[PDB]
């Protein structure tokens, strides 16, 4: 992956996260926030833990691009709601969560 | 110190800052001010990035902070005060962003 490296705001996969032209419950943080561990509401929907070194021992880097294009259940598709660049960026997001 | 001693410290550098985005101003007593304002908030999120150890993320997230207040001093500088507006703006996303992710379900400012 091209790990997305600091920037303008108005560029990063964080604001997206934050819900930047989403609703909040298409926001990615509204399930997966508390730092990636999982929202009251995520966990409701049975989110994983993006922390734990064995959720992440469970997906390829490719597995979870296509995961965010295609969604899964309550996890929405994001495919032509963001660039495919900021999908791969937002991968990298995801992995980010589990190391130091 | 705690991110909540950490960002308590930037809340009135914040506000100070925040209070000058809408002059139309260019004091050099008011830019001393904007600049130290500045200077407390790159200081904030770089010990928040060096000593408050959380993941990754956490890093680029104090990363994107100072990347706009270091704009900001910039724009102070060359006193081009729509340019400190912008990136004012941009900082303020930048702080709310750690907050969504980070304690999502506790109301915070900015
Ligand atoms: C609640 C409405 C969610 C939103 C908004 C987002 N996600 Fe999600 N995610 C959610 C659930 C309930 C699950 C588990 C789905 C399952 O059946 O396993 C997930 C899962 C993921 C995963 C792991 C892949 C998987 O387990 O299927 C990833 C990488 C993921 N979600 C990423 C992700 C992104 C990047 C989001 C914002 C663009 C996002 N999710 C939002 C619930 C919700
Ligand atoms: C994550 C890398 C953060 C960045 C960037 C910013 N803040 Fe923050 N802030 C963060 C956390 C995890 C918390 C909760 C602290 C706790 O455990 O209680 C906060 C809290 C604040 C507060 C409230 C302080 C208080 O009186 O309790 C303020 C006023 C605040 N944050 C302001 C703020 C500003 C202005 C920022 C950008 C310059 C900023 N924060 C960035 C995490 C992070």
């Amino acid at each position: 992956l091209n790990e997305h490296t600091a920037g303008d705001t108005t560029k990063s996969p964080y604001t997206i996260y934050a819900g930047l032209g989403f609703a909040v419950q298409e926001s990615c943080y509204y399930c997966h926030g508390n730092g990636g561990k999982g929202t009251t509401e995520g966990l409701i929907f049975g989110v994983p833990d993006f922390t734990s070194t064995e959720f992440q021992s469970s997906m390829t880097d490719k597995q979870i691009i296509d995961h965010i294009n295609k969604g899964k259940g309550k996890c929405p598709s994001y495919q032509g709601k963001m660039s495919p660049e900021m999908i791969e960026k937002m991968a990298g997001v995801v992995r980010n969560f589990a190391v130091k | 110190a705690t991110q909540q001693e950490i960002c308590k410290n930037m809340w009135d550098p914040f506000q100070s800052m925040r209070a000058v985005t809408g002059l139309m101003e260019l004091t050099s007593g008011q830019c001393t001010q904007l600049s130290k304002d500045a200077a407390a908030i790159l200081a904030g999120v770089k010990e928040s990035h060096d000593s408050i150890s959380v993941d990754k993320n956490y890093k680029v997230l104090n990363d994107e902070v100072a990347y706009h207040a270091a704009n900001i001093d910039a724009a102070a500088k060359a006193n081009d005060l729509e340019e400190v507006q912008v990136q004012f703006r941009r900082m303020t996303i930048a702080c709310r962003n750690c907050h969504k992710i980070y304690k999502t379900e506790q109301r915070l400012v900015p």
